[PDB]
């Protein structure tokens, strides 16, 4: 794996190509990367190409804001599953909400590690 | 004597080459799962010919591979023989329409051992539907549990279904959540449950379009079947009107509902009150489901009493999103103290605060304090409160599991937790952190952790 | 994501031919159980090698095998690699003498994520005892079940194993149940228990020797263990007198043991007025097994009085061979009837006789009766009650499981029970009908509703 | 000639060499004969010849009786393995009996296929 800790990033918030970016991607998005036992109750995927990603951790699509917190200068095209259902337990169900914004991510080593999900709560 | 295998493949594609090592093992299994894996029409004949060779296959399960109507028709066909023993079937997500209900309609005819039938997240409609019914009205046929979740049904699909029901008394699930049948649909499936004989023991209608009329139905299915385990009704427009509607037929005497979910039913303090008189008399109710529903530290309050008071045994609450803040803590806490049947809650984006979380942290350091499972994510939690907490999971001895997930808990805050949880004496086995943020250290010091306590889960 | 594959072989012979077969399994399995397969130490060496190589194997259970202190040397060495992580295994009833629980002892220190064995079944005396201790001390053994039954231990062996009780604070787990430790012993591990941290859930001590003298001991142990859930003690003479000593440890508010395993304890319907106290007082013992004690009548009245009050909520009694004649069956009728808790009742072995089994089926076919599970064997009843019981499988609901075993039911009995049984109506699912003679003509007949009712399976 | 209801019957009641006969035996024979689940309550294993068995189902090694019950003429090694425990689930522990008695069987067509447990129940 490429730095593990930007790796666990790009597996729990990167995704290519969606292919879908409804309640059915994100209920299959969800199980496919091992975030569903328990289940996730909120995760945020960042779609397009990964280089533009890593330019966040830097200031040509990137900048500053508090601990080693960088809100991108550019937008992105992201998909944002939230749980809903009865209880915390599996089988996890999705609501699938997408959105073209930008991104807060956490830089380390000039690579992403950490995406601040807190901004996906309501739009 | 014996030689029972099992295979469970999940979201990985095989290749050819693993695919032709798996194929004689498809012949052996008394189990079988391949779910997402990519599976084509293509695979579907080398799945139908290896299961027409295995005599033991008693589950096959082949969600969320793109089937198709052919697809599907191609592995029934595997099974239409003298020998197959098959007692579940999962064809969830399969891509199968309407078309694809004839296959099953035979199959459903002639497989007297198939109790169980997945067909949820499949575009059936009420077409396909009718011709199902065909199958399961036949004699024949000995389904007890079906799921038809996701499956584009309307109130049309409610009259062949109740005349299943009607018919065949031996009926023990029926799941229809995410179907528009609405007031129309559920009031007619309502009238096939009274009139049929079945003991129902799960009936599952959420997101259905449900309405409180509907709830004086319902209250009737509740008051009669004395088989009834399972009700759920979360994500219907209920209301406080249905609440106290639904309530008088929990209070039968008759009534042993274990498990009831009525998340986001648009419920307030109000019949959270009506809710409370059915908990405080109903010893048999052990799951409640209330997340969602705007009850305020008042309903918080009117529980609490309730949890506290003798006849109550609620095992799971879940309360997510309820609208509590602080304040309601200090009676959580003495639940958490007092209380010796509660062994899972869940309070989770609620926003409690450090102070709330100090004085829950009080009740559950107590000794003989049973609770076994709490969710604290999105609490509104800071490295203010990690010091209770740490001393809290030292002092009981009861939970196995902690979510503290997105929660403003820092480097800081982790240490204390990781400080605690080292201990041999603290029996956690799982603690859940995701979507927070810790430096490399913190993060090399977790790794630690879970070489040095395999025991113990840290998740994400 | 995922790939789980699981063998389970149980007394089969295996043969050269299919055990090559077999080996590649070995090597991706998380799950193998080679239960009774005539193993030898050859073969020993093929597992241990596929063993090594398996990064899966979660669980490993080679029961019933001769493989001697060699082969269990040959496969624990499979296990040596640091990509090991087996959580269970049994070495049960596998030749294991004193002189192999040196390896054990060694590789008991040098594998942190294994939680569970059963050497249960295997002459390892004192003396090998006395060596497993020294590494379950290790601080890296974090074993937290441990199972011994029958492995010809004495007092000796108490004094070590209150020494690693007293030392791991999450030991879950010990069974020491067929080992003649004596009232010593007995007494010993009493206080190791009583002083450890060790939050024990479940104590096994039948058939070890114990008196009514060690049940102050073990009060203690019950009045201060609060996660202790389960309690067997089954085959001792404790008497009146030991239970009346027991009593008071478990009305203690802190305990909330859930079984209790006092079957042929020399109780009387004396011992038994005591116990009541305790069952009207604590919802939290669901199990109860009294069985082969010589209660008669009147400690049948006793139970089901309590029974009847609230408060006490067991869920199983099993009262096989307790000198009941049909004279307790108004009041067993009255329980059937009336509570709402108790799923399962073994009156097996009792002189009912048709009278007292025609009084039973009343109280059963009331509305709302709940009974899962009735054991009648052995109960002295015929053809007489045969349309009693036809009548009730048809008018209650909630029976799942009959055994009617060793009662000269016959052709004419039988015909009845399959009338009803051959029903739709009727959601039995299990009848047992051991040692009971019927005509080929009947045996056709219950042959063909075994391939009509493929659900309802008859036991022999 | 062996069919079924004969069959059921060595299944059940027939073991030739007896191998021990014992606790230990009774618990082992039993699982491998699936006399275990559930547990049954009492069973006789008789030990010797097949034919001599064969024998008692027309005045060979039995005289002809009533239903067709017939006594045995002559005595066989025989072990009983009864249930020691105090539930009536697996696993099953079992005290066995050894003895050389006369044994009771139902038969039809000339073949054993029951064996009367009850006189068993005592020494």
């Amino acid at each position: 794996q490429d730095n593990s800790r930007y790796t666990h990033f790009l597996t729990q918030h990167y995704d290519a190509k969606p292919q879908g970016r409804d309640d059915r991607y994100c209920e299959s998005i969800m199980r496919r990367r091992g975030l569903t036992s328990p289940c996730k109750d909120i995760n945020t995927f960042i779609h397009g190409n990964k280089r533009s990603i890593k330019a966040i951790c830097e200031n040509k699509n990137g900048n500053p804001h508090r601990e080693n917190l960088r809100i991108s200068k550019s937008s992105f095209q992201v998909t944002t599953c939230k749980l809903h259902g009865g209880s915390p337990w599996p089988p996890c169900q999705y609501r699938a909400t997408a959105g073209f914004r930008n991104v807060v991510v956490a830089c380390e080593n000039g690579l992403p590690v950490h995406l601040d999900q807190s901004i996906f709560r309501r739009p | 004597s014996l030689d029972i295998q099992s295979l469970d493949i999940q979201c990985e594609e095989l290749s050819d080459a693993r695919w032709a090592e798996l194929l004689p093992l498809l012949q052996q299994c008394q189990v079988v799962r391949l779910d997402d894996c990519g599976l084509t029409e293509a695979r579907c004949k080398d799945i139908s010919s290896a299961l027409r060779v295995n005599p033991a296959l008693a589950e096959l399960n082949l969600r969320s591979n793109e089937l198709g109507d052919v697809g599907v028709h191609c592995v029934l066909q595997g099974l239409q023989t003298p020998s197959c023993k098959i007692q579940k079937l999962s064809l969830q997500n399969c891509c199968l329409t309407g078309a694809g209900c004839g296959v099953l309609s035979s199959t459903l005819r002639t497989l007297p051992t198939l109790q169980e039938l997945h067909l949820s997240d499949n575009l059936l409609g009420d077409a396909g539907l009718q011709l199902l019914c065909e199958g399961l009205l036949d004699p024949q046929c000995r389904l007890e549990k079906l799921q038809l979740e996701y499956c584009s049904l309307s109130a049309a699909s409610c009259e062949p279904l109740a005349s299943v029901l009607r018919a065949k008394p031996d009926f023990k699930e029926l799941t229809v959540s995410n179907n528009d049948i609405n007031e129309a649909g559920v009031r007619v499936l309502c009238q096939g449950l009274k009139d049929s004989p079945c003991q129902l023991e799960a009936l599952k209608l959420e997101s259905c379009g449900v309405t409180s009329d509907n709830c004086r139905d319902l209250c009737g299915i509740v008051a009669s079947k004395a088989s009834l385990r399972e009700l759920a009704l979360g994500s219907n427009k209920l209301g406080d009107v249905g609440m106290a509607e639904l309530c008088p037929g929990l209070l039968h005497p008759s009534s042993r509902l274990r498990t009831l979910w009525i998340w986001e039913c648009g419920i307030t303090a109000k019949g959270c009150g009506d809710l409370c008189r059915v908990l405080r008399a109903k010893e048999s109710l052990k799951e409640l489901s209330l997340a969602g529903n705007e009850l305020g530290d008042e309903g918080a309050r009117l529980l609490c009493e309730t949890l506290l008071e003798p006849g109550c045994q609620l095992e799971s609450l879940w309360v997510k999103s309820c609208s509590f803040t602080a304040a309601c803590c200090s009676h959580f806490s003495s639940v958490l103290a007092q209380n010796r049947f509660l062994l899972e809650l869940q309070i989770s984006n609620n926003r409690l605060e450090d102070a709330g979380v100090r004085e829950l942290c009080q009740g559950l350091g107590q000794p003989g304090s049973v609770l076994r499972v709490l969710w604290l994510a999105d609490c509104d939690v800071s490295d203010s409160s990690c010091s209770s907490l740490a001393a809290t999971l030292l002092a009981n001895h009861s939970l196995r599991e902690l979510d503290l997930s997105n929660n403003c808990l820092g480097d800081a805050g982790i240490l204390q937790l990781v400080e605690s949880v080292r201990q041999p004496g603290c029996l956690l086995e799982q603690l859940v952190l995701y979507d927070i943020y810790w430096s490399e250290e913190m993060e090399d010091r977790l790794q630690a952790l879970e070489k040095d306590k395999p025991s113990l889960r840290v998740i994400s």
